[PDB]
């Protein structure tokens, strides 16, 4: 989730959660227009100061996951598992290879056929299992009468 | 049951989405309007049972059962960029570039902040906005007023009838903070603040980080039709999709509550 | 609600108060003693999506 | 989620703006000293699906994106406005004023006006940076090739010199960041400024009485007006078949 | 559940089909771009049955289809005249390099270059032009002739003094080349150690200056291909239908 | 399927398989301008030669 959001006090933040980069969570000057590179580098301009005075203030911190070891969480964030914790060690480091880029917002990814064919195979297995259920209770029934003399 | 509670936290989230959209569209011609974005985010997450041993030997999946709980809008932010500027040759119209505030005041006591440039002279000479509440600095225009003239800077003059220069009567500084995306928005085009957007800090225009102001131009909404329209179909799809499962989930309970 | 339209907007009236500046010089041509004006105009602000 | 909506919304958002810069450019065309506009757009990023020296990969798009918009810096056509505190820059430089909070802003329209102090203040009032005062009772004033402006008097033959427009030069014009009233800033992009006088280091000449005007090509821009209107409709096109197909979708 | 399987495959088919033809639609008006078509394939046939004149009473049941490619039509675009003077566009093959942030190399297609605040050429997005041409202040007029050679003239020179030389990088297979993001591509294994090359030798392009290259997206094939992407889905629906007409009957009986 | 594609070694592969012509599979220059006649003749012309 690439929605960065700004406190009063120049703290970046994502949902509540402060983004750490290159050293702590990161701290932007007070009031400044903040812009992203294209490999994590953060500039900081304070406004009505002259264009040539953007400084660079930060750098965020990328991992990079190849996604069948990383398991979600309860509050919903990522944590790597505990095999490929041990192997790469317990926090990842900021490998340079990847790159992002800024004034785009990443959506959800649901396939809405697959949807649709899942909740259609649900209804149909929950069908015939309710069948089954009636089968087998209306043959119980009528075999306990065996049991009469 | 929990699939009706989740399909119905997904058609609420899906309604106030819709809503969010039809108000940035209706008031597509109110001066100074920031368009709005609601941002949503997913519950917790109950975790049924925790994967066990795996990796020994074999290529199986892991056996964790972990069921959603459904999506909650977490905000709405608003999208304080620069709008275009439109002439209206009244002199009367502050637009303003780049960032701040006027201070109006409430009737109750407490203060406001706006950035909608339109305003008129009240019966005593004050300047006050459209709607009657008395703009904070307070800007007194003399009677026989010649032409009223604002410059690029806060600094209002009027000229009189035999004196060739003309008699400063105020400035007309403006407020910003520190983070303009926490400001409280309410009716009449007014903002206040909160404890996430930082203290006002009152200054002339041009000068820390405050904006410029034109004379007889106003500034218009910052709506974008074309994300508007497509976010429309976008959220309809998305509703029809989310009342199929309560759709599904109904018949199946039928079926079963037929045994 | 278009950026294209409330600019095309000033464009047209720039246009008309350059013709109207014209037509004013043309009227009092035999006017004694009178000075032709001529029009300067400027661009208006810009929007920076992405800072220089 | 949809996969072909938020392609065809970029589509189109990118063809608004190229609408939009191309109305800015046709909005000045009367203007003095202004210089026409470029959008360049770029793809987004792209996704790749996994595969169990094959000829290719399976690759996915994602949309387009306006990346930058440069200013062609050529020169641009003289019109003879006979007045005689005009000055056309015949060549390549900009002129330096002092903004009223007292930074400097480079410019290259010249249309010049007295103040009642006597200096020399662009239109808007402005005053040029190297302080040219021009005295009363001035017969005439004279801007030669270089920038030495010079004042006639009544009852002396030999003219005064007053003042030297010196005029700025950047390594890269194009970098300038550019605010209202036909206004320049320097930035990271843009080099250095540096001080020539003219006909010096690459610096250009002075015209006296004329004023350069804007370099848009209208026949240029009403062919753009057709593309951007037909991708437009395109891309409305695009976004109408992908709904017509998620709603036969959903309404199974 | 086998018909719902391979149905949902079609549609998903479909759906990608549709995604590379809206991305071809979308970047339109976009420099140096070369439009995709996607080719499917089949999937594993299941032999259920082995096999006077009778017919051969086999059974061999399809499993779906499965996107396998989408190959790029590399070939030449229009050029379009922007009447600038340091843009370059490609006639033939060739294509550009260019130095990422990290440290590898990629190349590009499009020309559309501006000068950095220390003189160096590089491409609008700051990434710096691999053979690094330097121009100095005071230029007058730059020059890149048909050649790679680039000549700025100064004040007061009888002749131009070169700068430097564009070379430009060749591909044994350039459909191989894998596109990342931003008009860029990295070499990969399927494509052939690049070579590079003067313009006009060992089959390499030439360089005009002032004009650029517009990508070559036929409108009207994407339309027709289009409207039959959203028939072909539309009847692949029925599909899905009509097993779930099947299915719901046999739980009813 | 008429898809044929060249590989870097320039061998016509369709699909991942090689093409069998008369007199082995198949074998093309590196970038030749590959051209397929009428009734199966490939002519080659290596770029930029004349």
């Amino acid at each position: 989730n690439g929605n960065i959001q700004v406190g009063p006090t120049g703290q970046l933040t994502i949902q509540g959660h402060p983004v750490i980069g290159e050293g702590g969570p990161i701290t932007v000057p007070e009031g400044s227009e903040i812009t992203i590179a294209a490999d994590g580098t953060i500039s900081a301009l304070n406004p009505g100061d002259p264009p040539n005075t953007v400084a660079p203030v930060g750098r965020l911190k990328l991992v990079k996951a190849e996604g069948n070891e990383v398991q979600r969480s309860d509050d919903g964030l990522f944590r790597l598992t505990a095999e490929a914790q041990a192997e790469r060690g317990a926090v990842l480091a900021a490998d340079p290879s990847i790159r992002i880029m800024s004034g785009v917002l990443e959506g959800s990814n649901v396939k809405p056929v697959e949807a649709m064919t899942d909740m259609i195979a649900n209804a149909r297995r929950f069908e015939m299992q309710m069948k089954v259920i009636t089968s087998v209770d209306e043959n119980e029934g009528r075999a306990n009468q065996l049991l009469s003399m | 049951i929990s699939s009706l509670w989740i399909a119905k936290t997904g058609l609420d989230a899906q309604q106030t989405n819709m809503d969010v959209i039809a108000n940035n569209l209706a008031n597509v011609s109110t001066n100074g309007f920031k368009r709005q974005r609601a941002v949503f985010e997913d519950l917790l997450y109950q975790t049924i049972r925790q994967p066990g041993a795996q990796s020994s030997e074999q290529t199986t999946l892991p056996s964790g059962l972990q069921i959603g709980t459904g999506v909650r809008p977490v905000a709405t932010e608003r999208l304080h960029s620069q709008g275009n500027l439109s002439q209206t040759n009244n002199s009367k119209d502050v637009a303003i570039k780049g960032q701040g505030f006027f201070q109006v005041m409430l009737p109750d006591g407490t203060s406001a902040y706006t950035r909608d440039g339109s305003f008129q002279v009240d019966q005593n000479g004050q300047l006050v906005t459209a709607g009657g509440f008395q703009v904070q600095p307070a800007i007194t225009i003399p009677a026989n007023a010649l032409s009223i003239t604002i410059g690029r800077d806060g600094v209002v003059s009027v000229t009189q009838q035999g004196q060739a220069a003309p008699v400063q009567v105020g400035q007309l500084n403006l407020t910003t903070f520190m983070n303009d995306t926490g400001l409280e928005s309410i009716g009449e085009n007014l903002y206040i603040e909160t404890q996430s957007s930082g203290a006002p800090n009152e200054s002339t225009p041009g000068l820390n980080g405050a904006g410029l102001l034109y004379q007889g131009y106003v500034e218009t909404s910052n709506v974008n039709v074309a994300e508007e329209l497509v976010n429309m179909i976008q959220v309809q799809r998305a509703y029809e999709i989310n009342s199929k499962a309560v759709s599904t989930t109904d018949q199946m309970l039928q079926k079963l509550t037929q045994l | 609600m278009i950026s294209s339209l409330w600019i095309a907007k000033t464009g047209l009236d720039a246009q008309q108060t350059n013709m109207d500046v014209i037509a004013n010089n043309l009227a009092n041509v035999s006017t004694n003693g009178f000075k032709r004006q001529r029009a300067v105009f400027e661009d208006l602000l810009y929007q920076t999506i992405r800072q220089p």
